[PDB]
């Protein structure tokens, strides 16, 4: 009864993209320092977002996406 | 009488009991310079005031720490202060300073107590002066 | 050492058996293991899980007498401060609480004094030391022969 | 009450009246020492017995000395 | 929403204001027990005491004394409950007697010798009946 | 707590006076005497 | 160094460098000799 | 970068060596009383009163740290060579059922060659009860080289640590800036040291344990093992031993997880070869707490603007009952290192406690829950480096409330608000103390005299009245359902202490249901009363340090003085030193019922021998349950029947052990010298021995005085715990060595 796991597919992508772009949302509109320390060249592109900024973003994008495949692989889809 | 806002406490357990109505309590009064932070000899912080102060404490032994630490630990001095023995019916005795000089510092005009015209060795053996309610240094 | 050296020597003697004294009593292990080890079998077996025998009370009195030699260790390393103040929170305690302010004392409560402390911690330890060692010999000496 | 004794080998460094913390002490003056000043205690009934003033003088044996006697609400230092 | 201040507005006694001690409910509710009524005479207040804690008493030696699995059980109880109550108010009277000498101030009518020998009669009275209650609340098949 | 001795009812009644009522009742003699004020 | 040699000669030092000593000393001895109850 | 230092503050010569007492002015004068050598070694290193300026004092705390870390890894150099050159560690991994682990090998010299016992395979040497055997063999271990180049880097590491101490002392010294930076600290110790320690541990493990232990545990001899590097050299054994290795690093990018779970389980329970937890498990977790360490960093703004800040989130967390809130903690917790040093201490001595009380329900390490005198020697010493934490952090918090706190920076925060209503928790602390103790030990004696009295059936026992420990009961009940019910993905429960089969390995009960009854009730809310009145010691002397109703200037006096004087009706040990001292007692006290309660329950109802049918035959039968009850049970049942093994130990290899007995016995005995005396006595006395070496003029140019009143109480209360402490350690290694 080990639980199950999804191998790689364009879903699992799909949901990876999703879960990263609702943490970009969630980090613009909750970061009090945005930028701060090393910058990231051709702004506005990001959000006035530094790269420490980006960074933190995208690891919390993977993390949401981590536990939300991980969960959705143990149900169904 | 006795004048002076007291110092804004938020109230500690560690103030008067019972014998402050029923034998006698102590009253410490001073002027500070300066609005700023004390330490209550009973436990905790409280601020001073500018202007005249004046605070309520069970034993002598609390109004003279209070005052050696506004003595020593405050840069604008404070050697005004006075403390007073408060009585149930309401008698205030003036207890330090005595004379207003403080006691460390010689000042004429005082009158020498407890001295005694001998060294410490010579006091009267105790066989010599036994079955009489006396001690050899009462002697 | 003085009582413990007669009643082994003469526990040898009573049984017959003087070697045992007479070749363990050369070391301490000898000591602790044949006289206060040994002897002390029927002692605290007078009250069991099982039953109860003639020798309850006397064990009944070997535990009291170690309690008691027990608690005067706390008169004689505890000092007088810490009673103080604790008595001080006790005396707050009591003052504050209603119902209880209808009661008051008549003499304050304070700390016993530190002559009177040594006085109390040595009674209690010579009472237990007393007690303790009586129902250990009476015990023993009545199993094995009386 | 306890008692307190100044005795005549005082030298006058009033190290006992800056160490008692209930105010017992004073300084009247003498002429028995070169600083020309000698111990007293004349608010001896507030007197606890912490011996602070005794610790403090320096001569060979205590210049003042202090004798527990009867104790009282002060002697005992109680705020009950 | 500070809600703990300084006893009485004074910071400087050894105690100071909290919803348990200083609390409109809790002084409501201390007001009002016995002991602290107003227009209560000193003898009624002991009967009051005397009748809870004389009631109260019966549990133990009931379901815990040596008489606990007999028929001997609740006269166990109720001995037990007497005898304490006995005791008590021995106590009672040795205190009234050894507090109160010579000066009577009559601020208070329970702290006053008079007052204090019928709060002890008082109490025993009420222990006895309260324990007599008690017992004949918990017996069954009485004579 | 029954005996055969001689007049084996005394202890059944001398026991709790020396276990309560005389300890007892030198509890409150000695603390009434030890707490009098005054008249000495 | 004048200070090396000046912490090598305070008290615990020597003490211990003595009770090696001596402990070696006695070691060895009742190792080639043991078990001397008197001399025979 | 936060990077700063200083470049050569202090020379490095050795003119200072040669001045003893250079650190303090009181003492570079010179001795004129043996009082200045005592001192000496007292003042040493406290480096916050010898001087003023907080930057020296934290380098020379580094440094400090760097020297205890050096001879920490000393001593680990030292166990692991003596584990390879003086041991028969490679004899045991062959047969480890039936040799008794040894690494200590004693010289005949005076006749203590009688200590070198039999301990299997041919083998002489003194047996040890650490547990490094099974540590070792988890970890891999095959042969003594590998034991020998452990060693080497560890006496390499240790120079190197003595090194790092002497560089970033007295070479380039760090500024105090750098060392507030306590978000940063927290980052790099979080994810950077138990994070990536963790992950280093779990990688170790499932690239060398795991296919180790897995070929150990099957049957093959421990030299036809492969070396650990040619599972990593040729990856098809390792996919032999688990297929999912055949797959490589694909899925765990991918998040096919599930397909590593043949080599990342939850099986929970016992490995029934060794008697050990799986190393799956323990593979899958310190996997799973590296991840949640990592994580758990990148959480403190350091340099990015990107994080929490401590102290915004301290200043936010106040309410209407607390005024102020937490605030002001966080410059007490940066500018004093008292007050870390206190939280630290207590969450550590904590955390052993926790160690000593879990490792034991799941023993992680094979053989290890079947040898009996390990587990007892390990559960007991980890507790008693616990309570003594416990107690150092209920000292220094005291050291910091005397010195380093300021009412100025405090107003009515949550510390001033601790101040105030002071005697209201000393109050209620010391009337549940009174009602914990009067009731529980009231038990104790009220069954004492009822088993005296011949009443049996009026006890507090299971057959009379009853006490059981219901809610204990309850929570057994729940975690013994948790496998498929609340954690449907484990196999077995956490621990079989609260319920399951009984895992026994060589015939060897390893882990049984621990039934709590009457006696455990009783015992754990003895513990609970030992434990609050050990803390209301500690509490009211960490809170009434600084002034008391009876002395209102106590922080001008110190930290450490002995009294007040006698005035007053008497000031002894009124300090926040003396209450440490006595804090000291009841701490041993506690641990030493704590240690007693485990050592009967665990020979009374788990440990023993069970029989080919699978009855369980217990060390003490099922004593416990009706003697526990009662003082004279414990004295009779426990102390007198098993201090056999330790009174008979003389003539044979465990004599030693007899022999420290007694040994504990006197010098307990010794500490009643300085704790029932005073000093003035001892110095009459040395006022005459004085005079009698002056007669014959060899006095002493440094003058001998009689200890101080401190000194006495602190060389009474350490030779009072050296002894009891030595005598229980005899007592127990003895018993436990002697039980098969
Ligand atoms: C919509 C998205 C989604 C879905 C459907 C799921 C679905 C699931 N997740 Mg999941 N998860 C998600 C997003 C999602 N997750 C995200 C975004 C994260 C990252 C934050 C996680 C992180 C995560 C973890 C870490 C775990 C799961 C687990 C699970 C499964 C079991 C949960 C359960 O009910 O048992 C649990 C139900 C309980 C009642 C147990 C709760 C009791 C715990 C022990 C209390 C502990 C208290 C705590 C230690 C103290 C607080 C700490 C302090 C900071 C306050 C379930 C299939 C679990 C799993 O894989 O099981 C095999 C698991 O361990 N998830
Ligand atoms: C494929 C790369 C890519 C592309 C095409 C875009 C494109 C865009 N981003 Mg964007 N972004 C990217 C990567 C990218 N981003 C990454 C890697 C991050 C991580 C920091 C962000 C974080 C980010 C933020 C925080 C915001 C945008 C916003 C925007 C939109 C307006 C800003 C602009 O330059 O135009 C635009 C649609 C802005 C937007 O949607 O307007 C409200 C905005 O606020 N982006
Ligand atoms: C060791 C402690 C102890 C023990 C063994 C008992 C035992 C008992 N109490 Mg009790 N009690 C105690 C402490 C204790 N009490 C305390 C501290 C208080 C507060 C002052 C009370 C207040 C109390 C009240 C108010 C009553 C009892 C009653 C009872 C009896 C029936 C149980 C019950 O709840 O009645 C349940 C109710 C009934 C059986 C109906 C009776 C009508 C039983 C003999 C009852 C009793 O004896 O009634 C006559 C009762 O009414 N108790
Ligand atoms: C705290 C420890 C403790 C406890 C709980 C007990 C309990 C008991 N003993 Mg025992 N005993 C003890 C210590 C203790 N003993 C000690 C140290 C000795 C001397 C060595 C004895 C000697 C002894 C004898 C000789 C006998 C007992 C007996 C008994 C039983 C009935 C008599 C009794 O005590 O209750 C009766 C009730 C009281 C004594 C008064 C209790 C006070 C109340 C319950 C306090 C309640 C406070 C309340 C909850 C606060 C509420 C606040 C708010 C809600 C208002 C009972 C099981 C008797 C028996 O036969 O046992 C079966 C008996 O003959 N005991
Ligand atoms: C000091 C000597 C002494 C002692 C220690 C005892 C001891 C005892 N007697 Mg006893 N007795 C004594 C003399 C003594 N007797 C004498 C001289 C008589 C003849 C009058 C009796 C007649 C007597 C009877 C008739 C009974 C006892 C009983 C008892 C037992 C119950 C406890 C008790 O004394 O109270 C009860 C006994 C008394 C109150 C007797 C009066 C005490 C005597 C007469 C005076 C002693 C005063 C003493 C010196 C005061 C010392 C002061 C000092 C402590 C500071 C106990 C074993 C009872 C018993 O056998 O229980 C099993 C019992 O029924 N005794
Ligand atoms: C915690 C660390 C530790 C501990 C407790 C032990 C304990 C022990 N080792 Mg051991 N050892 C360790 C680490 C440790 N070792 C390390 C790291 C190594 C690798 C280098 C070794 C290598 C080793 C060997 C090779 C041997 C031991 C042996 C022994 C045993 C005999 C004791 C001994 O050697 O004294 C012997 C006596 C002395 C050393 C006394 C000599 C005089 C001393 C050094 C006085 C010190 C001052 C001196 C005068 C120098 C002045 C210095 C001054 C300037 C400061 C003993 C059980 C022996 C053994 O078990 O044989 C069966 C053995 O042969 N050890
Ligand atoms: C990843 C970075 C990192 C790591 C691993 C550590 C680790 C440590 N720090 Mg530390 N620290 C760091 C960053 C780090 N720090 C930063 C950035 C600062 C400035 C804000 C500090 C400031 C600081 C202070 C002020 C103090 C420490 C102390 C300590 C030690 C505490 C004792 C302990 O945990 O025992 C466990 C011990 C070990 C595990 C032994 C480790 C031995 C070396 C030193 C580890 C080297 C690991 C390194 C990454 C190379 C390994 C990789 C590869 C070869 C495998 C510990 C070794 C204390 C101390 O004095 O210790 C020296 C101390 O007081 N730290
Ligand atoms: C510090 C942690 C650590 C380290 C250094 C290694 C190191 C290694 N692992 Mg590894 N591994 C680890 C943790 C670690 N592992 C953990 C925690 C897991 C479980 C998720 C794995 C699961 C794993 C698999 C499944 C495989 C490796 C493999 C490898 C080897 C080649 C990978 C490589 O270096 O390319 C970068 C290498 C020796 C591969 C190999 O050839 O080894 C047999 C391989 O197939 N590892
Ligand atoms: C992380 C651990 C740690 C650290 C860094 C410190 C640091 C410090 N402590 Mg602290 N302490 C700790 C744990 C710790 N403590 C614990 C666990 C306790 C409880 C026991 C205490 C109790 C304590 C007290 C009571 C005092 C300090 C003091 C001090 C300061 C230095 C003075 C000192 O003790 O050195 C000098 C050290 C010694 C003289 C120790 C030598 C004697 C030991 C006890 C002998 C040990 C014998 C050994 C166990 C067995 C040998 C057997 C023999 C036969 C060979 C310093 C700030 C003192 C202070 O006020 O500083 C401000 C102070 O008075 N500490
Ligand atoms: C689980 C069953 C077994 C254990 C049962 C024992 C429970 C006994 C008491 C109930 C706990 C209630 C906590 C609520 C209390 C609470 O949460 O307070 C919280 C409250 C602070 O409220 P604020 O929201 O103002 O706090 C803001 C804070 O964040 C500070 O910044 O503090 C106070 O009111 C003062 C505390 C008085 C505390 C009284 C002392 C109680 C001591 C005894 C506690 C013993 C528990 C021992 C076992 C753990």
């Amino acid at each position: 009864a080990v639980p199950a796991t999804l191998s790689w597919s364009p879903k699992v992508a799909g949901v990876m993209i999703a879960c990263n772009i609702l943490a970009i949302a969630f980090g613009k509109l909750t970061i009090k320092q945005q930028n701060v320390g090393t910058p990231m060249p051709s702004s506005n592109f990001f959000g006035g977002f530094g790269l420490g900024a980006v960074l933190g973003t995208a690891s919390f994008g993977h993390i949401l996406g981590a536990g939300v495949i991980l969960g959705l692989a143990n149900m169904g889809v | 009488e006795l004048s002076g806002q007291p110092p804004k406490f938020g109230g500690s357990t560690g103030g008067l009991l019972s014998k402050a109505n029923r034998e006698e309590k102590y009253a410490i009064t001073w002027t500070s310079a300066s609005e700023q932070v004390f330490e209550m000899p009973t436990g905790g912080a409280a601020i001073m005031n500018e202007g005249e102060n004046l605070l309520y404490l069970a034993r002598k032994e609390q109004c003279l720490a209070l005052g050696t630490q506004l003595r020593t630990k405050f840069k604008p001095k404070i050697q005004d202060y006075k403390i007073y023995r408060v009585y149930p019916s309401g008698e205030v005795q003036y207890l330090h300073p005595a004379d207003g000089v403080f006691p460390e510092k010689v000042n004429e005009g005082r009158e020498a107590q407890g001295t005694k015209t001998r060294r410490i060795g010579q006091n009267p053996e105790p066989v010599t002066i036994k079955f009489s309610g006396k001690a050899p240094y009462e002697v | 050492w003085l009582t413990f050296y007669w009643h082994w020597k003469h526990l040898g003697v009573w049984s017959g058996n003087v070697a045992q004294f007479n070749e363990n009593s050369t070391y301490l292990m000898g000591w602790f293991r044949d006289y206060l080890w040994a002897n002390s079998a029927q002692l605290i077996n007078g009250y069991n899980p099982y039953g109860v025998n003639n020798l309850s009370v006397w064990a009944w009195m070997f535990l009291f007498g170690h309690l008691v030699w027990a608690t005067g260790f706390m008169f004689l390393i505890s000092w007088r401060g810490y009673w103080q103040e604790l008595i001080e929170t006790i005396v707050w305690a009591h003052e504050r609480t209603p119902l209880a302010n209808l009661v008051r004392w008549k003499d304050k409560p304070v700390a016993l004094s530190i002559v009177q402390a040594r006085l109390v911690g040595l009674a209690h330890f010579t009472v237990g030391y007393v007690l303790t060692y009586a129902a250990f010999l009476i015990a023993s000496t009545a199993g094995k022969f009386g | 009450s306890h008692s307190v004794k100044i005795y005549d080998t005082c030298i006058g460094c009033t190290q006992c009246v800056r160490a008692c913390p209930l105010d017992v002490l004073e300084m009247v003056p003498w002429d028995g020492c070169k600083a020309a000043q000698i111990a007293s205690s004349p608010r001896t009934e507030d007197c606890v017995g912490c011996k602070r003033c005794e610790t403090a003088c320096p001569t060979d044996f205590l210049s003042i000395r202090v004798y527990l006697g009867a104790e009282t609400t002060r002697s005992m230092g109680l705020a009950y | 929403n500070q809600v703990v201040q300084a006893y009485n507005g004074d910071p400087f006694v050894g105690h100071l204001s909290t919803p348990i001690s200083d609390s409109a409910f809790t002084r409501t509710f201390i007001g009002n027990l016995p002991a602290y009524r107003k227009g209560l005479s000193p003898i009624l207040r002991g009967l009051e005491v005397g009748m809870a804690h004389g009631y109260f008493l019966i549990g133990p030696w009931t379901l815990l004394g040596p008489l606990r699995d007999s028929e001997y059980q609740y006269i166990g109880g109720l001995i037990g409950a007497l005898a304490l109550i006995l005791v008590a108010t021995a106590a009672l009277s040795s205190y009234g007697l050894v507090t109160f000498q010579g000066e009577q101030g009559s601020g208070d009518t329970l702290q006053t010798a008079d007052g204090w020998s019928q709060f002890a009669a008082g109490f025993f009275v009420g222990g006895m009946g309260g324990a007599f209650v008690a017992y004949f609340l918990l017996e069954n098949l009485s004579v | 707590m029954d005996g055969s001795y001689a007049a084996s009812y005394l202890p059944w009644i001398l026991i709790p006076m020396v276990g309560w009522l005389f300890p007892a009742v030198t509890m409150g003699l000695l603390f009434i005497h030890i707490e009098s004020e005054g008249e000495g | 160094m004048d200070g090396l040699k000046s912490f090598l000669s305070t008290a615990p030092v020597m003490i211990m460098a003595l009770l090696t000593f001596t402990a070696g000393i006695l070691i060895e001895f009742n190792r080639f000799y043991p078990d001397l109850l008197f001399h025979p | 970068a936060k990077v700063s230092v200083d470049n050569n503050p202090v020379p490095t010569s050795f003119e200072k060596w040669g001045k003893p007492g250079h650190f303090d002015r009181t003492l570079a004068r010179g001795p004129k009383t043996t009082t200045w050598i005592w001192n000496l070694h007292a003042n040493a290193h406290d480096f916050d009163s010898q001087t003023s300026d907080l930057e020296d004092v934290s380098r020379k705390i580094f440094s400090a740290h760097f020297g205890h870390l050096a001879v920490v890894f000393v001593w680990l150099s030292g166990m692991y060579f003596h584990g390879a050159k003086f041991s028969n560690y490679e004899g045991w991994l062959a047969d480890p059922t039936h040799i008794k682990p040894s690494a200590q090998v004693v010289w005949p010299i005076v006749g203590q060659g009688i200590l070198n016992g039999d301990v299997g395979g041919g083998f002489h040497g003194i047996q040890i009860t650490s547990g490094l055997f099974y540590l070792w063999r988890a970890s891999g271990f095959t042969d003594s080289y590998q034991l020998y180049c452990t060693a080497i880097g560890g006496l390499v590491m240790a120079a190197l640590m003595l090194f790092a101490g002497w560089f970033h002392y007295h070479v380039k010294a760090p500024k105090l800036e750098w060392f507030q930076n306590v978000e940063s600290m927290m980052n790099h110790h979080l994810a950077g040291l138990l994070g990536l320690g963790s992950l280093g541990w779990a990688g170790h493990q499932i690239h060398v344990s795991m296919p180790i232990n897995k070929l150990l545990d099957a049957g093959v001899a421990p030299k036809d093992i492969p070396l650990p590097h040619e599972f990593i050299l040729e990856p098809s054994k390792m996919a032999e031993l688990y297929p999912s290795f055949a797959q490589g690093l694909t899925p765990f990018f991918t998040l096919n997880w599930g397909v590593y779970s043949d080599f990342l389980t939850f099986k929970g329970g016992l490995n029934p070869v060794t008697g050990g937890l799986w190393l799956s498990d323990t593979a899958h977790h310190h996997l799973a707490i590296a991840v949640l360490f990592i994580i758990a960093g990148h959480m403190y703004r350091t340099n990015w603007g990107i994080g929490h800040s401590m102290k915004e989130i301290l200043e936010a967390h106040k309410g209407p009952f607390t005024g102020e809130g937490h605030k002001g903690l966080y410059e007490i917790l940066t500018t004093s290192w008292h007050a870390q040093l206190a939280i630290n201490l207590a969450l550590l001595g904590s955390l052993t406690i926790i160690v000593a009380q879990h490792m034991y329900a799941m023993p992680p390490y094979p053989y290890q829950a079947i040898d009996y005198a390990t587990q007892l020697s390990l559960f007991t010493h980890h507790m008693w480096i616990g309570g003594f934490l416990i107690v150092g952090a209920g000292a220094h918090g005291a050291i910091f409330m005397v010195r380093d706190y300021d009412p100025a920076k405090n107003v009515n925060n949550l510390l001033d608000r601790m101040l105030r209503h002071r005697d209201a928790i000393i109050s209620h602390l010391n009337w549940v103390c009174i009602f914990l103790g009067f009731h529980s030990f009231g038990l104790y004696i009220h069954n004492d005299t009822m088993r005296a009295l011949g009443r049996p059936q009026d006890m507090f026992s299971d057959t009379a009245i009853q006490l059981q420990p219901i809610f204990a009961q309850w929570v057994q009940h729940l975690h013994t359902l948790a496998p498929g019910a609340t954690a449907p993905n484990a196999l077995a429960t956490a621990s079989y202490a609260f319920g399951g089969e009984t895992i026994a390995v060589a015939g060897k009960v390893a882990m049984m249901p621990i039934t709590l009854g009457t006696a455990d009730f009783m015992v754990h809310h003895i513990h609970a009363f030992t434990i609050h009145v050990t803390a209301l010691i500690l509490l009211k002397g960490v809170l009434y340090a600084r002034s008391s109703r009876l002395v209102p200037d106590k922080a001008n006096l110190g930290f450490r003085f002995p009294c007040d004087g006698p005035g007053r009706g008497g000031t002894c040990q009124v300090s926040g030193w003396d209450h440490v001292f006595l804090g000291l007692f009841w701490m041993y006290n506690s641990l030493s019922i704590v240690i007693f309660h485990f050592s009967w329950k665990m020979q009374s109802d788990v440990w023993g021998t069970v029989s080919p049918d699978g009855s369980v035959t217990h060390v003490t039968l099922g004593n416990f349950a009706q003697s526990a009850i009662t003082i004279n049970g414990w004295l009779r049942d426990f102390l007198w029947a098993q201090a056999a093994n330790v009174i008979n130990s003389y003539g044979s290899a465990l004599s030693a052990y007899g022999i420290m007995f007694l040994a504990g016995h006197f010098v307990f005995a010794f500490s009643l010298m300085f704790l029932f005396s005073g000093r003035g006595y001892w110095q009459e006395l040395i006022e005459s021995i004085v005079w009698a070496h002056n007669k014959l003029n060899v006095a002493p140019a440094i003058q001998p005085r009689a200890l101080s009143i401190i000194q006495g109480r602190a060389v009474g209360v350490a030779h009072y715990l050296l002894g009891g402490i030595v005598t229980t350690w005899a007592f127990f290694l003895a018993r436990s060595l002697s039980i098969g």
